[PDB]
């Protein structure tokens, strides 16, 4: 008869990715409401 | 509500809520509960490191009969084909009824052809053959059967 | 490489903090924000705006999963 | 003051050119199947001395296709181009608050695209790394610092405006 | 307790039966199975008999 | 031939003990300097 | 006000008598070698119906000797005796601050001796427990609460003294 420890970066690295897209969008909405609503109100005063 | 929800998320993950001490019990029993959790999934993982060694999902003829993802067939012009053609057992009859009209043909002219179909079909082909040949092949390269 | 990952996570977090800062809050300086990132990486109060809040919980979450992971790997 | 301009430009050309070179070659140096290098497009041996198209790519399709054609790092390239282009635009035509903040955002987020792309590469690659690869990661980092100086100069301008407002 | 338990599960064999003494095993008296074991020349089955 | 999960409370419970003796003495010294020195 | 006196006395006789009964019997009820009980001195069967001296004792010597003769719980007994005795002494002969605090200390610490002793017992014992055993642990607890009311009344007296001081 002729037949007789590591680390998986990938797995949650994906969740790094998603987490970071979450970051960028989060700040987008952030400064778009800050700029938009805030300044819209500011000039909306006078 | 926003600050409270932030206390919720931040509470779950690894500052100072207490006032009412009627809210204490809520806070602590949280920390308790989430703590049990984190312990639980944590060691659950560490096991997944240790254990989780793979096992084949299906080992039987009944599994083959109940699925269509993995094709299966027999040698042509042989006793196995007569067995299926004449079998009255529902699983084996149903398998014969599938195999005899499966397209492309699941039958092979030689044992070598059936082995080549097992080896080349990415696990999408299982071959039905006499046990003696199967155990012989089991001792053959590339030890993939 | 996973070390490089955590490093980049750190820096991105910190900067994002200062960007949330955009009359100033506690993370008004990069140094304090980096410090927050470190102290989160290891086992204290981000919260004010609730803007940065979500991003911080994102952080604690992320690194928490991580440390959990590398720890299980360890024991293994 | 002008230190913001200096660090801004040297960050722009520095991380930008470094990212381009990272796109060039020296991304993975290791034994082939016999040793060679590769830069996510074509590998080149030491027979030895020739080159060949090596980037022969819902798991295989989606992930392999994502790693194919180096989508994210090219996105970092374009976004950096918008970075330097919009900063050199911010030189004159003052527009006190809008343009600087915009290019800053797309610039830092550009860095995010770079690092994320690196994650895609190292991920899909499953022995040594290429040096210009390390140049690419370092480029992402220096880019991040350049963004720090960017936003810092922006909030400086805010300090000048709101300061002079009274 | 967790992994200690979970990685456990044993598949045995007739050979596994032959290699252990905690779990007793036997056959019908006065029958062909007993004649099989009594006359078996296979080392595992002889040893079991 | 004729030969063919739990919890150890004790171990650190001792350190409970010692910890508590530490407590009682700690408070002893405490109120003995408080009373003594203070009054 | 007088609630401190009431809770004080009922704690004294309560936990004290409960500790005595705990010393009596019903400390371990389980199958013997055939079922019986025992109270760390002698075991008594259900042959059945008789009794016998059962506490037949640097690990064996020190630990076994410690568990022998029930040293710690007797210490809890004596200390409780000093508790009730010194409180009944604190009834009259005012001594605003010294005696109450003293008996409080030796009383709570007495509880500590009780619990620590229980630890010694359950430890050395290496199937069911005796009920008066549970009476002993509960006695230690109620003792602790009695100490809470004690110190609380003491700092109350401090509040009266420093309050009237002005």
């Amino acid at each position: 008869g002729e037949c007789g420890s590591a680390l998986s970066l990938s797995n949650v690295a994906g969740v790094f990715y998603i987490l970071v897209g979450g970051l960028g969008l989060a700040m987008l909405v952030a400064l778009i409401e800050f700029c938009y609503k805030s300044r819209a109100e500011a000039k909306r005063m006078k | 509500i926003f600050n409270s929800l932030w206390f919720s998320l931040g509470a779950f993950m690894r500052d100072i809520s207490p006032r009412s001490l009627s809210g204490r019990i809520v806070g602590g029993v949280w920390w308790f509960f989430t703590l049990i959790i984190i312990s639980s999934y944590t060691a659950n993982l560490a096991a997944f490191l240790t254990v989780e060694r793979m096992v084949s999902p299906i080992e039987s003829a009944e599994d083959l009969s109940k699925q269509t993802e993995i094709a299966y067939g027999t040698l042509d012009s042989g006793s196995t084909k007569e067995f299926f053609r004449r079998s009255k057992i529902a699983v084996f009859d149903k398998m014969w009824t599938y195999m005899r009209s499966a397209e492309p043909s699941v039958f092979v002219r030689t044992t070598a052809e059936g082995v080549a179909r097992v080896r080349k079909s990415k696990g999408k082909y299982a071959y039905l053959l006499e046990s003696t040949m199967n155990e012989y092949i089991e001792q053959r390269k590339p030890c993939d059967t | 490489e996973i070390w490089m990952c955590i490093v980049f996570a750190y820096i991105g977090v910190s900067v994002v903090l200062f960007l949330v800062s955009r009359e100033s809050t506690n993370e008004f300086g990069i140094f304090n924000s980096l410090w927050f990132s470190l102290g989160a990486f290891m086992r204290d109060i981000s919260p004010r705006s609730l803007s940065g809040r979500i991003v911080g919980g994102v952080w604690w979450f992320f690194t928490l999963i991580i440390i959990s992971s590398y720890t299980a790997n360890l024991a293994a | 003051r002008g230190v913001q301009m200096l660090l801004t430009t040297v960050g722009a050309f520095a991380a930008f050119s470094l990212m381009t070179i990272a796109v060039g070659t020296d991304y993975w140096l290791y034994s082939r199947g016999v040793m060679t290098h590769s830069g996510l497009w074509r590998t080149c041996c030491l027979f030895k001395g020739l080159c060949k198209q090596i980037d022969h790519f819902t798991a295989e399709y989606f992930l392999r296709a994502v790693r194919a054609s180096s989508i994210f790092p090219i996105l970092s390239v374009i976004l950096l181009f918008m970075g330097g282009l919009c900063i050199a635009a911010s030189e004159f035509y003052k527009t006190r608050h809008n343009i600087i903040l915009s290019a800053g955002i797309f610039f830092v987020s550009a860095g995010l695209s770079n690092i994320i792309g690196i994650i895609v590469y190292i991920s899909a690659n499953a022995y040594s790394y290429g040096w210009s690869f390390y140049f690419g990661a370092l480029s992402f980092i220096i880019a991040e610092m350049v963004g720090v100086l960017a936003v810092h100069m922006f909030i400086d301008r805010h300090k000048q405006l709101r300061a002079t407002a009274r």
